[PDB]
């Protein structure tokens, strides 16, 4: 027979690969003392659409939903981070917490298996190094031959947008399409310094730490030179594990991304194999202010990449 | 190497023109996938095919027009270079009296580009009924299948050679250099080197 | 703060156990050459609905459904066997196939009762292999699987759809009635039944007995006295298994077992824990299902009810 | 801002013409004792998906709280037939309906998703009497629509079926041939089988002519009873109503639904590509619920009719 | 056979009553120059922004969320938007909406017309409509969302709480409420009264005594309506009325029949909705719940 | 030991009776929730649906409820080992005499304490209805006009006549039954079968 | 006239008490009209609400505990006989407050809605187990960690080793009225309401 | 008069040919100057355009008769017409092309310009695939973009020149004369006439 165009089908092999990787990542996680949690498959539509954005309402278009007999709107697991953040709320004794997860979410786009970890409570500095370090170690278990690891800063992105006549909605679209020409048309409609111009034009196409550091420091902007410096440190402390790439032209995925954010890519696949960052904001949606940071591995993309690679 | 894809149309000329005019080897014989000294394997085909190729990673770079990119559903690419070479433009064409005609019904527009047409009247805060026509949209209003049309107007002749006239301009069309995101990521070197060498 | 009722909430320990047991069962299955498969999350409601049979399972009411873009009605994973049986159809090489699955199915249950709507199961399916070989391979494996679950007091029960069927035919062909009587071990209703009819003294002795005893000696008697070939034949087969596996674990023969689904061919088995009211494991042979796609082939397997197992491991602990 | 595709839009004027026509038809129907009924907005998808133009792909659906699959009104005849079932008093029944059904159409094609229809159903009444009542009413319904040039056509499901049996029984094949009037395909078909000449002279003719005189011959020459029989039935109606309006017989007409019993009809307007009216007899549906009875009715395609009234005006 | 818990079934006679009433209402409406408009049956779930649980919905091939007609006011408001030159507009509608639980409605919308003139026009017309229904016993009530709010602010601004008190007319809850917040003698005397009386004399005093402008102001407006319309039918002022939708500007009205628990007609002023598409204007209209009127005509008969 | 749950009502007497006649100790005779007997039986009392609950969750191995409750209740993972006959109750569809003819433009509205049953009976009759749940004196249903007919438990037929009501049809027979936990029966078949025998002869 | 419905329970006594103590023809015979023209019906709480719901009656006397749990809400809660001493409360074993629960709390109650709503506000997720009667067995027999029931004198609880861990709300009889009745019979309704509030 | 629509390409010639052979005034030769609408002495108003544009013009009743290849009609979902005349001039067909080894070797991805057809052919074979819409379908397998293709094969030249061979034939394709049902019910006269004449050649 035919199958629904919403249902995915993994080959007997892909399942072996998936299960091999998990076994390995499971040692790694438990070895780092991360407890696995299995979030419920059903959630209240409220949770999601609500805690996902601000401005014009997030959409329930990609969600599978139905009404309950009690007459409420329930949604199939759409996100793994939210439920785990909630689980942390429900511990009153303010302490550290390392959660991991291995499963799939359900989304709709003309499986969606994921593996990830969350770090709540731990000090700020210690966590960022922990998560980044860990992600690097996860990438080294996938078996992918050529992969880059990119780090960015939402604080840098935001400062940049403010200094750029505060056109964050516009510059976001420019960066997304690396629209060099439109960026150009953008710079000549405004009264930006030489510095800001030199920077905007460059961050769009180079990760050369030396090229970058100059442009930033010339702007003589404290918030920009500070954010870059923080990325530069990470670049140095982690380099021995794997060369790190700084993308000042990175556009924070979620509006709640605090500062650090990072993505990992494999030449054999267009989407990222791993993405994560810091998002303390989400913690406020429940209890009080914490230091929440984590990352997610997109198994579908990783397995897709392992195959192409093979050929 | 660096795989490219170009639209066989008027655009294919704009590319070989810049390529050559950029110290890049240019050997044009027809066939479909050839190589060059600069190590630039090229492919040719229709706009929506260039995109389909660039989408499936069959190529890294690709050249097409804004009109194709705007209508096409695809969006996952980097529009690095923009040869402001043409003078074409998306425009709402119709008979002179159109502006002052008072239909008590929804305007029927015929266009080769449903998406661009729906998007335009979206900003115009007006509801219409689109009629998809793959060819000479000018017939649209002539044979009487639509009150107006939304198409690419350059010299304005085709319209004027049927009593039609631009009622308003929508957006400037032009050839664009688009790059597959994954390539740019792992070939950023050459890609940017070529981008610059073509920006003169 | 609050979650729907249809959502199950597993404790951090429960996840550890579940993953422990899986780790073990995975070695076991992989060692016996079973390839794990992950069926799709959604299926066309058609696939499931097609199947009506007595026991009572594939009823559109317990399914989560919704309309897909094309406008067809899809359902949330409801069964693990069906999709694995379909996969076997795809195979263009009529060869043996061993499948395994670790995941959950979703059925609806009434509110305000610890009834889980999210059900985690672990099971295997055997397709193609020869009849005799299969039945022994699956029964054996099942016993091993029970040995990995840390459950102290557990009984394993085997039966025969063929004996069940034969019994119904001799009982005045009253299958609809006898099924309900056996299901509820309706002793009083059974008595009223036997009175309404003219059953031989042998059949009457048997009926009254298979409802409350598994003493191999006693049963073997009652069966042979009926002098029914089909009956003695089917009971002998169970007896063999009882013996060949008696070493691994004492098997129990239940001649009063009612076939779960209507397609169940012959061998069928359950397993209980003194620490739970539901079976921890169940399964059997159902060649029939294989027919809804390709041709006839021996199809057999079993399934582990992890929710019931974890719930039993906890009660057991106290 | 703007509306979705599936949404239709009527001009204020259009609403006046629609409501105008309803007023007239409302007098006409009630003057003939036809009670209006307003079928529910939603039906269990089951009811529909039990009839093979009943393809789930054109139906708007969603899950109800109980978990079942319901669908937006897709057909008016079905519900009204169910209603007739409820009555144990096996008596005559005249129903009428004014409203719309919802089906899915392709975008940018200019096709209508929301379809306004006005129609009637006759249940119970005697065969003979019914068939003339319906045909008669339909004709009256047609002067009420301000359509200048319109043709009325009648056909027979029995004659059709008979024609498909004698033609080597390849119904599925000749159906398509008749639908597209594939003269060329038909020709290639007549070649592949040893068809009579009288069947051959017939097949080739019913495809392109409605001349009673010419048709009458061809039919009788086949010396087939069922064929001549069905043809004569149509001839009578043609004559009994010929005064009200000239009736056209189409022997090459393909029954819309598989349940069409025998009589069937369509009515076109020179200013519309789709029929403005259509119907026929379908006792079969009745048996899906209650017992055998003699149904029949028609339906007026308002979306088509108004579109015609417009073109016709230019 | 079975039927969807959502599918409604009207008897052959109910359709006759329904159709009779419309015939009457159509003349009346058209006599007042109200043009009938038939809104699309499908709309973008987005539009209904002003609970998706009660909506029938879906995605399209295009990939958007569409909803079956859930409301009659919004579409028409959109339609008034389209009109280039800003002029008056009177629309009527005869059909049904789709919610989860027939829901056939008949209503009218007045856009663009001057303020005071509109309010009398609509109120007047709602009274004429009621007198075409054939219901023997009915009351018509008017309320003020402005008086409602001003009442919530002065009440320690606990709008969400009092809104719940008024809805259930929880006299006791109110008493406890007036206890926790040491409210002035006047605000007290008022909150306790508006809960159970409509006697214009009694209420006027209570309101003036609060010496609050916005309150006496809004009460005075309803008092006029009461007097100018009193001849057509005795009007009833319900100061305890809780606005039906959060966008009700000020004037709001309900009408009931002794034969039914729900309102046979409800409506009001809501210039707010007009701003979503165009700019500020006077927007007002009402809606007649046919299913309830028909139900009432039946009970009444017995 | 053997855990039992008995429905506090009239059934509590039927069982206690049968238990004495079966040679089983009797402490229940004379403000405790759960007690124990000499026969090593721990008994618990409560409403019918609570007895099934306690059984469903394995709180008790055995339980005694009416067939009516088992017919209504959706639980079904038990064994119906013993069936007492100390009962003449039945499921009936009562109403007024003239009932059998009236043509309702509406769906008939039946009031009963057992909506799941009521719904099941009319299902088979191919007739769709409207159920109005009444927790108690279901007779007033048609008396105050609240509903047309009712589906209640009819026994002596008195409560019906005293209100001008008569059985329009009999749905089924109702009687106290002894249900058992499928698991308990697999691990305690001994004592379970034993008590069954003993109670069997008690009748 | 004016139709009323009373809950056969202990409430039927509170009402007949107030009615008499307000001057109304009363007669406690078995199963009814009165001189004051008050047709009265009796039945269980959820049935009093059912009757008032279907406009079978205009007034009804039920307890907050019933009105809370019941999903019906379309009525007017005019008078409130604060006569009583019942209260919704979360009862359990003393050690309950101290015991740490890894897993979620299992609460057995006769009122699932009230229980789910109380814990909502307490920002805690629990698993409700429905029990129709002596909810005390719930924790005793081991089905639930605690319970949510109507506690008055505290005896039943203390006589099982349980104890009020926290009060939820005060329970009492309420006079609810059918909205439609109040609107067209506001007279007799308000009169009685006053005649019963000073009584 | 009779309103006709002809597909601007190869078919435009086939038709013009048959039309002169039927003795019809042929003026589509002396006018290509962006003229898409013209009238002949036979009282025929002809319009040109792409296949799909022709079908559109038909469906809306912009014209009574139209000529399009069977391929377009197989692809296009419109179906409210009459296929009166069937030329035979061409020898084009619908075929499943690929590489030799193909019939032996996830999910097969076929690239074609006729997705609706491709999807229909594999639907009967009970095999579920992935279509890749292309507006030079040969490159599909060439650049690895797709495995086999479902295109129109005639002389088998384009196929071989790329090392591709037919894996199976789908159906025969030829120019066809379709008519608007409504137009046939009110102008059957001329319609049948022209069919006769066109059939003669």
């Amino acid at each position: 027979y035919l199958l629904p165009e919403e249902s995915a089908e993994m080959t007997l092999n892909q399942v072996k690969s998936l299960r091999q990787i998990e076994g390995r990542l499971r040692k790694l996680f438990s070895l780092k003392n991360y407890q696995e949690v299995m979030p419920p498959s059903f959630e209240y539509t409220q949770l999601y659409t609500a805690l996902e954005s601000n401005g014009k309402t997030f959409n329930q278009e990609k969600m599978f939903q139905f009404i309950k007999h009690e007459g409420q709107s329930i949604t199939l697991r759409y996100d793994f981070t939210l439920p785990l953040v909630r689980l942390y709320s429900q511990i009153k004794d303010s302490t550290s917490a390392r959660y991991s997860y291995f499963g799939k979410i359900f989304r709709k786009e003309k499986e969606n298996y994921q593996i990830g970890i969350e770090l709540f409570g731990e000090s700020a500095d210690k966590s960022e190094l922990e998560i980044l370090s860990l992600a690097l170690q996860v990438i080294e278990q996938l078996g992918l031959n050529k992969t880059v690891f990119e780090i960015g800063s939402a604080k840098f992105f935001q400062r940049l947008c403010q200094l750029a006549d505060g056109s964050t909605e516009l510059l976001t679209e420019l960066l997304l399409k690396k629209d060099l020409s439109g960026l150009n048309a953008f710079i000549e409609k405004n009264n930006f310094s030489k510095e800001l111009r030199g920077l905007l034009k460059e961050i769009f196409i180079t990760n050369e730490l030396s090229r970058l550091e100059n442009l930033v420091t010339n702007t003589k902007d404290d918030v920009l030179i500070s954010s870059f410096d923080q990325l530069k440190e990470f670049s140095e402390k982690l380099s021995m594990i794997k060369p790190i790439i700084i993308d000042l032209g990175m556009v924070p995925k979620m509006d709640y991304y605090t500062d650090l954010m990072f993505k990992a890519y494999s030449s054999a696949a267009n989407q990222p194999i791993l993405s994560g960052g810091r998002y303390d904001q989400l913690l406020s949606n429940f209890q009080e202010e914490a230091f929440a940071i984590g990352f997610c591995c997109h198994m579908d993309t990783i397995l897709k990449a392992l195959e192409r690679q093979e050929l | 190497m660096i795989k490219i894809a170009i639209t066989k149309g008027r655009i294919q000329k704009q590319v070989t023109k810049l390529l050559e005019n950029a110290d890049y080897d240019v050997e044009p014989i027809r066939e479909l996938q050839i190589k060059t000294k600069d190590d630039l394997q090229i492919i040719f085909g229709k706009p929506n095919d260039v995109i389909t190729f660039l989408e499936h990673g069959i190529v890294d770079i690709g050249f097409v027009g804004k009109d194709t990119l705007d209508e096409n559903d695809f969006d996952d690419y980097y529009e690095l270079l923009y040869l402001k070479i043409g003078q074409c433009i998306f425009a709402l064409a119709s008979y002179p009296d159109f502006s002052n005609k008072n239909f008590q019904r929804h305007k029927r527009i015929a266009s080769k580009y449903p998406r661009v047409t729906k998007k335009y009247f979206a900003q115009k805060q007006e509801d219409i009924e689109i009629i998809k026509l793959e060819g000479s949209v000018e017939l649209g209003p002539v044979v009487g299948l639509a009150d107006a049309i939304v198409d690419i107007v350059e010299t304005g002749n085709t319209l004027s050679a049927n009593g039609l006239e631009v009622i308003e301009k929508i957006s400037d069309i032009s050839t664009r250099m688009i790059v597959n995101k994954s390539s740019f990521k792992f070939k950023k070197d050459k890609i940017i080197e070529m981008v610059e060498r073509l920006e003169d």
